[PDB]
């Protein structure tokens, strides 16, 4: 996250962190959407053009952290991973379209002060809240800056929606309607965006009906950190619904 | 999942955190 800010403690309880097991590496973000099921990005996990293909056994997850570093004892909760399902039309080889999966975990997590899942959007909190000017919450411990630095507290920052065809004028690539992007406009005076290992980590909104908050978007992907006119690109929760609803209720 | 997006130190507690009134605004305008 860039020009982000500390997250207050039970700020993001849904928050999930990936890592590898060995060496011991934060991968990716993650949200917690019940006691035995997280959701990320699917390049998280497999990403051929970097030969990385990682199964449950190469990873854990941790639950209910603020620290980066430092252990939070009867606080945060690892998990290792009963199984992982990524999306079966996830396109790596041209846009990261539909670029979702979904991680069992082994053991349910039990809910606390700091552990708590995040709402799916149903139909109408979709229509609602995902609209061009409207803000999100990007929540992570990725890097600070471009990677060729480091928070040691989550860090967390609100972005607008942007309007699809300028999403579109940004880049080259083809996007498709599973994305969503999220950013600030040059000259704004307001800046800020999701950097490299804050990947797969959830774009929240909260909703004014009901006060819950609900996750519409993970990170997916960006041309740049807080770059000018490049704002960063977000899986579009609400369109892969169906899938993540067929995988939990199949293998739950 | 019918407890979901409602935190404990905030929601449940009737105490706002020092941002969320941004997003709020966004949803409407201003204030
Ligand atoms: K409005």
């Amino acid at each position: 996250i860039v020009e982000g800010s500390d997250a207050e403690i039970g700020m993001s309880p849904w928050q999930v962190m990936l890592f590898r097991k060995s060496p011991q590496e934060l991968l990716c973000g993650a949200s917690l959407i019940s006691d035995r099921w997280v959701l990320t990005a699917a390049h998280c996990l497999l990403y051929p053009p970097w030969d990385k293909n990682f199964t449950e056994n190469d990873l854990l997850v941790r639950i209910g952290k603020h620290s980066r570093t430092r252990y939070e004892r009867n606080i945060e909760k690892i998990s290792m991973l009963e199984k992982i399902y990524i999306h079966p039309r996830y396109n790596w080889r041209e846009n990261l379209d539909r670029d979702i999966a979904l991680m069992k975990l082994k053991k349910p997590v039990a809910f606390s002060d700091y552990i708590h899942p995040v709402c799916l959007p149903d139909r109408e909190t979709a229509a609602s809240l995902l609209q061009a000017g409207y803000k999100g919450r990007v929540t992570g411990w990725g890097n600070l800056k471009e990677t060729w630095g480091q928070p040691s507290v989550l860090q967390v920052v609100n972005l607008p929606i942007v309007e699809r065809p300028v999403c579109k004028d940004s880049t080259r690539i083809r996007i498709t309607d599973n994305m969503f992007c999220a950013g600030y406009k040059p000259d704004e005076g307001k800046r800020g965006d999701a950097c490299e290992g804050d990947s797969g980590g959830p774009f929240v909104m909260k909703s004014p009906f009901n006060n819950r908050w609900y996750q519409m978007g993970i990170v997916s992907w960006g041309e740049g950190c807080d770059r000018d006119g490049k704002p960063g690109f977000y899986t579009h929760v609400f369109r892969l619904k169906k899938w993540i609803q067929k995988v939990i209720d199949q293998f739950g | 999942e019918a407890d979901c997006g409602l935190r404990p130190l905030f929601e449940k507690k009737s105490l706002e955190d020092k941002t969320e009134r941004e997003l709020l605004e966004s949803y409407i305008d201003g204030r």
